[PDB]
């Protein structure tokens, strides 16, 4: 009755999620990234991934033509149409530290940028802390088997949202080059209960 | 007896009244709400209510544990037998949780006041600045109060006479999270029923003073009996009913005022499961049964 | 014998002291004060004369034959004796033509005796000025006859428009507090002088009032035999007084736990409302008991101490008052705010320290307070709380309560009343308590913050209006009750308040200053030998006046960008410009050290917040930083914490106020002076240093590499004196260097 959707997020162009305002200098990282409160390792908050995936799906399944699919997959509480959830996103911790330490390189980078005035032609050097490319983020998404008929459509939509994220970004100044990601190891295995059609749900994500 | 150890893999939001702050533990009504929601999920909410209302599954709330040191909220002793020495002042005021094996040592005096608080370090509260992105409108910045535990640290729940149905519900509660923003990336844990031996002796003990270990409200019959030489503290247990099949909108529930989980009594009372949602189409329940730890001053 | 006459004669009792030290003949001061009062045509009932001219043992022995029983002047004598405590009982009166009385001494600060077991012995004094507060001075000060004559002239001006009436006793206390606060009760050496005349007279009046009420309730008309004909030891041993323990609980949760968009504008209103609640409840109780404001010992910090009469009628009134107040608070603040009322049966020996355990009064008072704070409610109030529960859809935005909800908005009656008042709270404003108002008050009243101009047209002979004012001038006419609290508001918007700096940071800095071990300074800080009701009251009032009044005056001295939320007592909350918080923390520490003579430690905590950060989260984070400052220890060997520290934007960054803070501020000033004018191009190494020194427990190669680079840098500049002083300060002081450098960066950041 409960499904867990495993998989890995691979950073392709470097990602800057979130803003934690503290410990700024004159040079500084003018915008830092979100980290674990204790281990200080960078992470993708489940809210960020959930919201960006919901954005991509909502703008995809509608195209200016939320719907039942988005509301049943991510929830709803608007005024009367209260739908609870089926997806339960989790915070995604940085998996690649054993690999990233073999390169003698930190998990994050400081990207140097500037904006150039168009009237006075004067630059302005901003620094953006960024999680380096090649970082991997193994995640888990819990799906509740509320209805057994709608599972195929829900998982088709989940795979479609992942695919839309593949041709988009996940956090921060994406259109300026940052935040490209990819997905692999995408498998769903039942955690509680027994779903006989777990094979076609793995084939949905495998495709 | 049957310490249920909860190991969290993500920061939790156990909010008390608002989203911007989180507290470090969840109460027993929160856990019963979560288990009742699970039971509605797999269609046996009636048997769960029968079990909990027939005292077959009665539990305390979630207390911290650090490195196999089971903690308990500072019991509300009258401190009538400590003015001779030590520090009968704000020294024993910042102390929030004491270990449960060293309670008789604390009760009789001799536990260090300063040492415990730095010894008691389980993670820290965190800010989580979020937004609601709007395509053309202004974005809506909000923050969620969260709390991350340490590596060998979590919460533990006291349960008497664990049940197969309760074990089935706790398996389902792993994958639906517990706390505030659980459908976001916050509520997440794994549990172990973890029968224990040095703890069951504390609850097989005897004594005049009883320590309430779960936020409980006495029945109307025994309120007078329980409110005699008692050092208690009330707390409002309200908020919004969390269900999509209740009252077709977002409606609050009747605020309930219960004795806190650190209060001490001379008379043992058995609390009640309280109907706090009546105008809706399913019974919204407030688990307020009593869970005690008898001591002798 | 009327009670008002007793109160007036116990208050205006040592006016002869000032009239003797000032001018005129050198006879005994009681006769001089009696003549001074008799010169006025309205203080003519001969009971004032009996109380003033006859309140010492020798006078009573000299007139006991002429004056019959129930002569009302034994009570003031047996009240002065209790107020004095360990001081003289039978001795030569001031100006008795038998001793060269030192008629030039000023009252010293009570911090001379404070913690004399481990902080030495000193004898400081208060110099005379002309408010404002007088700091203790190392130099010995002497009071001039001109000051005495000024006091006499102002007293004669005020007392002309005064009457011996109930409504004018408050004005009498106001005049005494304004004038006598900085003149001694006794003028001699080889003893203690630090007891002010205001505190002495107020305590004497309170004791006399309680004794009179107790005697009237017990039906005694034999004052001479009970008090003066014998040693009054029977009355001393038996219990006659009570001490109330009004304690407001959960003020922090009522004030800071809010989540409004304009919540920052409301904390001042919440604190003002709570202080008004406490003071109005105390005043209403005093009125119910037919007692003057002299009976109040201390109000502030949600904590009131009142000195009552141990009578069955008084206890019944207290029980009914507690029932009514509990019901009202339940109606308004279900459990989010609650006042605990507990009193202890206290005798005369306990206050006068005959038994040597004067502190047992406060010991059992705290025990009863905690007992009532544990079993707060009966098993009917809880039933009412659980039955007055309704399922709602709307709720208050800040208070998040579904009852007392305004019809048109999701805001609670408290939750919009203390927004209307915050909008209407400005300077030169008074506070009125009438049946029509804006903020609810117990006992069917409401309070408003109307201006002084509308006060005249507001009364219209409405019996009791309870005018409350921040400042009092022309004390005699226009009777008002003076209330003090933190009311420095340079600008009440916090946005144009922040955007007044030109070079700096766009962060909101806050301060939480808490005096360390004040409760211990009361439990055992004051010497047991020097234990008196008057001395304890003097210390309490000095601390409260310090906090409220001197915080206001210190901020008003010059242009500070601070919008103080709460001063009260033992605590401090401030919100303002970040650099203003930083540069006023030092001012606060030095002023506290000067006023308390370096006897009491203080701890603070500063946090940086955005323009829309949750103010409840602001307060909670600043509180846990304050705790991190409270639990500071240089070494983990001694018992208990030093508590003398400040946390600077982080709980782990626990700095001090001692030579450590001296070093950090010297470094900050030196860096500010030196690093303003670089080559403006080589300054890019500053962030390099900051991010490579953020923590030194890791690869050290880059640190020594930057050292080598700094050595390599060679041109015509200041040289390498300070360029190597950076290295010299880069090893011994690691956290100090990073903290001073970050403070310098935030101060000098072009933001
Ligand atoms: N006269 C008198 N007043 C008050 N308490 C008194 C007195 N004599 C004996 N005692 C005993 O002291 C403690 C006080 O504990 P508490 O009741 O918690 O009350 C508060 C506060 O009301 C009171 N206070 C604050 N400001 C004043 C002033 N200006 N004057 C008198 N009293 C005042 O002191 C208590 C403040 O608590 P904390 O701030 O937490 O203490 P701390 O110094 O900060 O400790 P730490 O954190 O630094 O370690 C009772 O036992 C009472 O019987
Ligand atoms: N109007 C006010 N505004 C701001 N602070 C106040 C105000 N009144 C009192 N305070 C301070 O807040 C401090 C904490 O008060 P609070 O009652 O909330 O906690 P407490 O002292 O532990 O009492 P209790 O345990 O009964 O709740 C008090 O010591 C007081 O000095
Ligand atoms: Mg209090
Ligand atoms: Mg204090
Ligand atoms: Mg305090």
């Amino acid at each position: 009755m409960k499904l867990v959707i495993e998989g890995t997020i691979v950073l392709k162009t470097g990602m800057h999620i979130g803003g934690s305002s503290d410990f700024s200098a004159i040079g500084a990282v003018d915008s830092p990234v979100v980290r674990d409160t204790l281990t200080r390792l960078p992470l993708i908050p489940g809210s960020s991934l959930k919201g960006k995936m919901r954005y991509l799906l909502a703008k995809e399944l509608n195209n200016g033509i939320d719907q039942d699919e988005i509301l049943r997959l991510f929830g709803s509480s608007e005024k009367d149409k209260i739908r609870r959830a089926r997806l339960k996103f989790n915070d995604i911790k940085l998996s690649n530290l054993a690999e990233l330490e073999t390169f003698n390189v930190s998990s994050t980078e400081v990207k140097f940028e500037n904006t150039i005035n168009r009237k006075t032609a004067v630059a302005n050097p901003r620094q953006i802390e960024r999680v380096i490319a090649g970082s991997k983020f193994d995640f888990e998404i819990f799906y509740n088997l509320d209805d057994i008929k709608e599972v195929e459509k829900d998982f088709e939509n989940i795979k479609q949202g992942f695919d839309l994220l593949e041709f988009d970004y996940l956090g921060g100044h994406g259109t300026r080059g940052s935040g490209r990601i990819a997905f692999e190891n995408l498998s769903v295995i039942t955690a509680v209960g027994n779903f006989e059609k777990i094979n076609t749900l793995n084939e949905i994500l495998g495709a | 007896m049957k310490i249920i150890k909860l190991y969290f893999e993500s920061p939790v939001h156990f909010g008390e009244k608002r989203l911007s702050e989180s507290k470090i533990t969840f109460s027993a009504d929160t856990l019963f709400s979560a288990l009742m929601i699970e039971a509605v999920g797999l269609g046996k909410e009636d048997e769960f209510y029968q079990l909990a209302s027939n005292n077959l599954v009665k539990f305390s709330d979630a207390f911290p544990f650090i490195d196999q040191y089971y903690y308990i909220p500072k019991p509300m002793f009258n401190l009538k037998l400590e003015k001779e020495d030590e520090n009968p002042s704000k020294a024993f005021k910042k102390l929030l949780y004491v270990p449960i094996d060293s309670l008789e040592d604390y009760l009789s005096g001799g536990l260090d006041a300063y040492f415990e608080r730095e010894s008691f370090n389980l993670g820290k509260l965190a800010l989580s600045e979020k937004v609601q992105q709007h395509d053309f409108k202004d974005s809506e910045p909000y923050n969620v109060g969260t709390f991350t535990f340490k590596e060998n640290t979590g919460l533990y729940v006291l349960i008497e006479q664990t049940h197969p149905l309760l074990e089935e519900l706790l398996e389902n509660l792993q994958y639906s999270g517990i706390g505030g923003k659980r459908n976001s990336g916050y509520g997440k844990f794994k549990f172990e029923i973890l029968e224990d031996s040095d703890i069951e002796d504390l609850f097989s003990a005897k004594g005049n003073r009883k320590i309430l270990l779960s936020g409980a409200l006495p029945k109307d019959a025994e309120l007078e009996q329980a409110l005699k030489n008692a050092s208690y503290l009330l707390e409002r247990r309200g908020g919004f009913v969390q269900s999509d099949t209740y009252a077709t909108n977002l409606v609050k529930k009747q605020d309930l005022y219960v004795f806190k989980s650190g209060s001490t009594f001379e008379n043992s009372f058995d609390g009640d499961i309280y109907q706090v949602g009546k105008k809706g189409n399913h019974p919204v329940y407030k688990y307020a049964k009593s869970f005690f730890l008898e001591v002798s001053v | 014998m009327d009670k008002i006459n007793l109160v007036c004669g116990s208050l205006l009792a040592d006016i002869g002291k000032i009239i003797y030290r000032g001018t005129s003949e050198r006879a005994k001061h009681s006769k001089l004060g009696g003549d001074f009062i008799k010169s006025f045509e309205q203080f003519r009932n001969t009971e004032l004369t009996d109380c003033i001219r006859y309140h010492h043992a020798q006078e009573i022995t000299s007139v006991k034959s002429n004056k019959e029983k129930n002569s009302l002047f034994y009570i003031t004598y047996i009240a002065d004796n209790i107020s004095s405590g360990m001081d003289r009982r039978k001795d030569l009166e001031e100006g008795a033509e038998g001793f060269n009385w030192d008629k030039k001494v000023a009252l010293g600060s009570v911090f001379n005796v404070l913690n004399e077991k481990e902080k030495g012995r000193q004898n400081y004094s208060y110099p005379f000025v002309a408010e404002p507060l007088n700091f203790p001075t190392a130099t010995q000060n002497q009071y001039t006859t001109s000051y005495y004559d000024g006091l006499i002239t102002d007293m004669k001006t005020i007392l002309q428009r005064l009457k011996p009436d109930k409504e004018h006793i408050n004005s009498l206390l106001q005049m005494m507090e304004s004038l006598w606060s900085y003149v001694p009760s006794s003028t001699d050496k080889n003893q203690l002088v630090d007891i002010s005349l205001y505190d002495h007279s107020r305590t004497t009046a309170a004791i006399a009032s309680a004794i009179y009420d107790y005697f009237q309730a017990e039906n005694i008309t034999d004052y001479q035999k009970e008090l003066f004909d014998y040693n009054a030891t029977e009355f001393y041993d038996k219990n006659a007084f009570l001490m109330m323990n009004f304690d407001m609980s959960g003020v922090q949760n009522f004030i800071y736990n809010i989540s409004g968009s304009k919540a920052l504008k409301s904390l001042r209103a919440r604190s003002f409302y709570l202080d008004m609640l406490l003071e109005y409840i105390s005043d209403n109780l005093l009125e119910k008991l037919e007692l003057s404001r002299a009976n109040i010992l201390y109000v502030g910090g949600g904590h009131a101490y009142l000195l009552l009469a141990n009578t069955n009628k008084t206890k019944a009134i207290l029980s009914d008052f507690e029932h009514d107040l509990k019901t009202w608070f339940l109606d308004k603040f279900k459990i989010d705010l609650y006042v605990a009322m507990a009193y202890t049966e206290v005798s005369a020996n306990d206050l006068m320290n005959h038994n040597g355990h004067y502190r047992d009064i406060y010991r059992r008072l705290s025990q009863k307070t905690s007992a009532k704070k544990a079993n707060r409610y009966t098993a009917e109030e809880i039933l009412n709380l659980n039955h007055q529960g309704t399922e709602n859809a709307r709720e208050c935005r800040e208070c998040k309560r579904s009852d007392l909800l305004i019809e048109e908005d999701d805001i609670c009656e408290i939750c919009d009343s203390l927004q209307k008042v915050s909008r209407d709270l400005t300077r030169e404003n008074i506070f009125v308590i009438a049946n029509e108002g804006v903020l609810d008050m117990p006992f069917g009243k409401k309070m408003s913050a109307l201006s002084y101009s509308q006060a005249d047209k507001l009364k219209k002979s409405n019996a009791e209006v309870q005018i409350y004012a921040k400042n009092i001038s022309e004390i005699g006419q226009n009777l008002m009750t003076r209330i003090d609290m933190g009311d420095y508001t340079y600008r009440s918007d916090f946005h144009e308040m922040l955007e007044e700096v030109e070079v700096g940071i766009n962060r909101l800095g806050v301060l939480r200053a808490d005096v360390d071990n004040l409760g211990q300074a009361f439990i055992n800080g004051i010497p047991d030998d020097y234990l008196s009701i008057s001395r304890t009251a003097t210390f309490s009032r000095a601390m409260s006046r310090f906090f409220k009044n001197y915080l206001n005056q210190l901020l008003a001295e010059k242009s500070y960008k601070i919008n103080v939320i709460y001063a009260g007592g033992d605590d401090l909350f401030m919100i303002g410009a970040w650099q203003d918080i930083l540069d006023f923390s030092i001012v606060l520490k030095q002023k506290f050290a000067d006023f308390t003579q370096n006897k009491l430690s203080i701890s603070a905590g500063i946090g940086m917040f955005r323009e829309k950060y949750p103010v409840a989260r602001m307060a909670s984070l600043t509180g846990d930083l304050e705790d991190a400052a409270k639990d500071y220890k240089p070494d983990e060997r001694a018992v208990q914490a030093t508590k003398n520290a400040v946390t600077l934007f982080d709980a782990t960054n626990v700095f001090s106020w001692d030579t450590l803070e001296n070093d950090i501020f010297v470094k900050l000033d030196a860096i500010t002076k030196n690093f303003e004018k670089l080559d403006e191009t080589g300054k890019a190494f500053i962030y390099r240093l900051i991010d490579l020194l953020r923590g030194v427990n890791e690869n050290q190669q880059i640190n020594i590499a930057r050292l080598a680079y700094t050595l390599s840098r060679m041109e015509e500049k200041i040289g390498k004196t300070f360029a190597q002083e950076l290295y010299n300060w880069a090893n011994a002081d690691r956290k100090t260097l990073i903290m001073a450098l970050e403070i310098y960066i935030l101060k000098t950041r072009e933001r």
